[PDB]
């Protein structure tokens, strides 16, 4: 009923669809990767996910003198604790 | 042959020696054929993880002979190229250059085009630099040469290609590169240069054209 | 699966590095935490270091933790006698 | 099953809040909830630049309250 | 109300000492620990993350930002060994 | 499902049969297609769903005749068990690709015979395969993207 | 004489902001709010700091992060 | 060239887009899906799917074999997409 | 709700990212309903510090950021109810 | 003997402003009067502006609704 | 009292059951296809369950 018109239609949409979301988690990495589940908390069982995040070599000069670099790592299956999600947005 | 990886800066370029095609007695029958054939073979020599899956012939009468010599392959992707990147340029440069002509041998050279900087920048802009480089030392040979050491006094390791720079140095020889490109580019093709915006100066520099 | 760790000699991690290594006697719902014989350390825990193995480190007993701000559990030796 | 915090000790009396982002607060205690929100009178609200602010009635979220001191003696 | 906030209400009237979320540890004599470990203590000194000293008759922490508790070990006998 | 009842052309049998929990409202024999139905004041608690694939000529590939022929052949014969007089035929032309049903609908099957019909022609893996054993057999491929 | 969830049920549909405690900001037709105020969102444009870095789409905004609301 | 910003969420959808990873009925929508799949949940080839019909159908399964390929084969593709350059760095020790 | 799901994965070798960066790999033997999460033959990388092999550990469930589950997993007969 | 429901409920019998102060957020601070709330202390508050104090800034806001677990005040 | 007219005593929804949509959960699988046997079974005729 009310489980597909709520806020968490963005999921239950995404889930039905199974199209792909990016969230930007707390600690600032961001997950591209495909709902498998979800629920209250948004404790997303996510498949096929880069997690892209951004960092900067951390003074290798030693003069403190670099650009940040965005490094991205893939992982197959994750369960997503969804206290750390802040966003999570469907694809355009 | 000149097989660059983006990604990975990988350039396995394979020496084709004067002998494979003084006294071969065929036309290009055996030409492209051959090209494809040792390219696969490349592809056969390494593993399956470093095998790519995805390949992009520069010249658009290869990958008809790509699709049949990689039929071992159909996890793999032969499409061509709008942009043209001038890997003549490597010709140009001394070091693959002679390594080309001196070598007797037909061989399967390796080479990191991008010498250390997957290290410090990502490797979008690691190959955007790459084919700055390229491009503006095809566009004129020594001028980009010495551009390329904005000092006299900076020096290239024997491991390495281009000379070791750090970002500001990069980023003026950069800006130093481009205008030269677009300089060549505005006395060639009939048009000034502040009439253009950062989506065709990026199709100029990737070779596209407008 | 805690009730199979009461009494040991735990190694608990807090949420900002302070970690602990006491007597695991008794936890909550909220695993808040009751550690007798409970030492506190900072920069160096062992693995037999080249200089000394504990340092950066202080007595304090026993502790109520709160589980609001407590990470992680290990045993780092048995029980003792007493 | 939320029991309001033991406060008629501290009704009526001069108290400096602690509170969450290295603040500080100064007032009257005038009541509570149990979640221990505090509504504060007289109450001044002394930043860390130095400089003492009244303002008078003020409400407290129990949120951000880490400590209270009796300045009055209870 | 499980065994810890027990033995919490087993330490009123006694000397102990809590470490706060920001840093700061006060060591005094406990009034009233309450279920949420909210904890009026007295005869106490705070101890800031500025290393500073001070002192005062009666404080009022609220349980949620405690870090944690030292609490004496007349406690670590009895009776909890059942637990 | 007797392991001849797929080319068993002449009877029938039952594929499917749905139970309800209650009692379905359901209504007269109608087309895949008949977007208009009037129902039947019959209530039903068993449905069955049968299955019949044809390979249709040229004069004889009308699936929908073809769906409600054999549906109101096969539930007034003596030859064809059924669990129910109501229930729904689906006839499939592997020759010509085509799909139609004609028996009786209870309330959403309809649409959802519909699209199962829809997405089962477009995706399903043995038709896939006699798609491309057929394109195999004429040597007719399509272009590559 | 107005109280919060007929606030938002006042603006289901008009173009808002929702501002996170983050600092990053949300513009957009938010569509539906729900017991938490978790916040769906279409037609939505990030600004970070009071400046966009990119028209997104379809976003939800968990509850636990957002600062206040904007009618815009 | 985009960075993914820090305070934005915005960067990394510009990034992903460039590097391309995007009778009275009731009435209502059925969204039938119809999908093939293993028991390790990959959605599954329609040529494998009917090979999966098919070994279910006759009775009679893979040799030793082909399974050893197959199974092979899966844990190449999961060896390969979990993922010389810094070797090649490294003996460039010349 | 989603934690039963993990519940159900006993005995599987699962990385686990906190939120304090330490990635720690190991078999879980344990998850209450808070996701309370019991782990064995434990590797724990607490990150800027080298990793450190334990025999046991014990997660609280507030302090997951995420789970790292391995590729031989089924799911579509675990998250079923 | 008042409560702070007490003085929110006698404050939105004023309409007189407030300004409320964050969680941990000290030079962000929101003025505004208060139309309406209920028990988890989300605030709907009128013709808000956020005030930075170390630079002193006033960003007009409109009609704005705050939520409750991120204000450490509201002084009148 | 206005306080009583609100709809007072600031609440807090930990453990009690909330209102509405908030409980929405939504979970994607699909199983293997459990196909019949037809050739070489040694069984009678008709299919197994």
């Amino acid at each position: 009923e009310e489980f597909n018109t709520g806020p968490l239609s963005v999921l239950t949409q995404s889930v039905k669809n199974n199209t792909q979301v990016l969230i930007n988690c707390r600690n600032n990495k961001k997950l591209l990767g495909r709902v498998k589940a979800f629920d209250r908390h948004c404790n997303m069982v996510l498949e096929n996910v880069k997690e892209m995040w951004t960092e900067v070599p951390k003074s290798g000069k030693g003069k403190k003198k670099s650009k940040p670099v965005n490094k991205d790592r893939y992982i197959s299956k994750m369960f997503l604790r969804g206290d750390s999600v802040i966003v999570v947005l469907r694809n355009p | 042959i000149f097989i660059f990886n983006p990604r990975t800066g990988q350039l396995f370029l394979k020496i084709i020696h004067t002998s494979v095609w003084a006294g071969q007695k065929r036309l290009g029958q055996l030409a492209k054929w051959k090209t494809a054939e040792e390219v696969a073979a490349l592809i056969r020599s390494l593993p399956v993880e470093e095998q790519p899956k995805q390949i992009i012939v520069t010249r658009k009468g290869m990958l008809d002979p790509l699709e049949v010599h990689l039929l071992d392959f159909p996890n793999i992707v032969i499409k061509g190229s709008e942009l043209q990147l001038p890997f003549q340029a490597c010709l140009k440069v001394e070091k693959f250059g002679d390594l080309i002509l001196k070598a007797t041998e037909p061989q399967m050279v390796l080479f990191n085009l991008y010498d250390d900087w997957l290290k410090t920048i990502s490797s979008y802009t690691a190959f955007s630099r790459l084919i700055l480089i390229l491009r503006a030392l095809h566009v004129n040979n020594d001028r980009a040469k010495v551009i390329l050491k904005p000092d006299k006094t900076t020096i290239t390791e024997p491991h390495h290609i281009w000379p070791t720079l750090t970002d500001e140095e990069w980023i003026k020889v950069e800006v130093q590169l481009k205008d030269l490109i677009l300089a060549d580019y505005g006395k060639k093709n009939n048009v000034n240069v502040a009439s253009l915006t950062q989506s065709e100066i990026r199709d100029i520099i990737l070779g596209m054209e407008i | 699966k805690m009730l199979q760790h009461i009494d040991y000699r735990m190694r608990c991690i807090l949420q900002d590095g302070r970690i602990f290594i006491g007597t695991f006697k008794a936890f909550d719902k909220h695993m808040n935490l009751i550690l007798c014989d409970c030492d506190e350390f900072r920069k160096i825990k062992p693995k037999n270091s080249k200089q000394a193995e504990r340092e950066e480190k202080r007595v304090l007993g026993l502790v109520l933790l709160r589980g609001e701000n407590l990470v992680s559990m290990t045993v780092e030796g048995p029980p003792p006698k007493d | 099953k939320a029991h309001p915090p033991e406060l008629k000790k501290f009704m009526d009396k001069k108290l400096s809040l602690k509170l969450n982002g290295g603040r500080h607060v100064q007032g009257i205690l005038r009541g509570f909830d149990p979640f221990m929100n505090l509504v504060i009178d007289e109450c001044v609200e002394m930043a860390t630049s130095g400089q003492q602010n009244n303002i008078g009635m003020v409400v407290i979220r129990g949120n951000s309250i880490i400590m209270l001191e009796a300045l009055e003696r209870v | 109300i499980g065994v810890p906030i027990k033995v919490l209400h087993e330490a009123e009237g006694h000397i102990v000492t809590c470490e706060t979320n920001t840093g700061e540890v006060y060591r005094g004599k406990l009034i009233e620990a309450e279920d949420n470990m909210n904890c009026q203590m007295s005869n106490i000194t705070v101890t800031y993350r500025d290393g500073r000293v001070a002192q005062l008759e009666q404080v009022y922490i609220r349980g949620s930002k405690i870090r944690f508790l030292i609490l004496p070990d007349m406690l670590k006998n009895a009776p909890m060994l059942k637990s | 499902i007797h392991p001849r009842k797929s080319y068993k052309m002449n009877s029938s049998c039952a594929d499917i049969l749905l139970f309800a929990s209650y009692k379905w409202n359901v209504s007269r024999p109608s087309l895949l297609a008949d977007s208009k139905d009037v129902m039947d004041s019959t209530t039903t608690q068993k449905y069955w769903i049968d299955i019949q694939l044809r390979w249709g000529d040229y004069d004889s590939h009308d699936i929908e005749r073809y769906a409600r022929a054999k549906f109101l052949d096969y539930t007034t014969d003596n030859m064809s068990i059924y669990p129910s007089p109501t229930g729904v035929l689906i006839a499939i032309d592997l020759a010509y690709n085509l799909h139609s049903a004609y028996g009786n609908w209870f309330p959403g099957s309809k649409p959802l015979i519909q699209q199962a019909m829809a997405k089962i022609m477009k995706a399903n893996p043995a038709l896939y395969v006699l798609r491309e054993r057929i394109r195999k057999g004429l040597q007719l491929y399509s272009s590559e993207p | 004489p107005l109280n919060p969830k007929p606030f938002l049920n006042g603006l289901t549909g008009k173009p808002v902001m929702v501002k996170l405690k983050w600092g990053m900001e949300y513009k957009g037709y938010l569509v539906s709010v729900d017991g938490y105020m978790n916040m769906q969102l279409a037609n939505t444009e990030e600004y970070i700091d009071g400046a966009l870095s990119g028209h997104l789409g379809e976003v939800l905004i968990r509850c636990n992060n957002v600062l206040y609301i904007r009618g815009v | 060239e985009e960075p993914i910003v820090n305070r934005g969420l915005a960067a990394a959808l510009l990034l992903c887009q460039n590097k391309g990873l995007l009778k009275e009925k009731d009435g209502y929508k059925p969204d039938v899906k119809i999908e093939y799949v293993d028991e390790t949940g990959r959605k599954l080839t329609p040529k494998e799917a009917f090979r999966q019909l098919s070994h279910r159908f006759h009775g009679k399964g893979s040799g030793k074999m082909k399974t050893e390929r197959r199974m092979k084969k899966l844990d190449e593709e999961a060896l390969l997409k979990k993922m010389l350059g810094t070797v090649a760095l490294l003996q460039e020790q010349k | 709700k989603l934690v039963r799901f993990l519940m159900k994965l006993s005995h599987e070798t699962v990385t686990i990212e906190l939120k304090n960066g330490t990635q720690v790999h190991g078999t879980i033997t344990g998850v209450d309903v808070s996701m309370n999460t019991h782990l064995k033959a434990v590797k724990m990388t607490l990150k800027n510090r080298e990793p450190v092999q334990l025999e046991t550990l014990s997660i609280r469930g507030n302090n997951i950021r995420y789970f790292i589950l391995p590729d031989s997993l089924p799911l579509d007969t675990l998250l079923v109810d | 003997m008042v409560q702070p429901i007490n003085l929110i409920f006698r404050y939105l019998q004023n309409r007189s402003r407030i300004q409320v102060w964050l969680y941990e957020q000290v030079n962000m601070r929101i003025e505004g009067c208060i139309i309406g709330f209920d028990e988890y202390m989300n605030l709907v508050l009128d013709d808000a502006e956020e005030i930075h104090s170390k630079t002193k800034s006033r960003k007009q806001l409109g009609r704005i609704m705050l939520k409750g677990d991120n204000i450490t005040l509201l002084q009148s | 009292i206005e306080m009583m007219k609100l709809m007072a005593s600031f609440d807090s929804t930990k453990g009690k059951k909330v209102d509405g949509s908030v409980n929405a959960y939504a979970i994607n699988v699909s199983q293997k296809r459990k196909y019949r046997q037809y050739m070489n079974r040694k069984g009678g005729f008709n299919r197994p369950l």
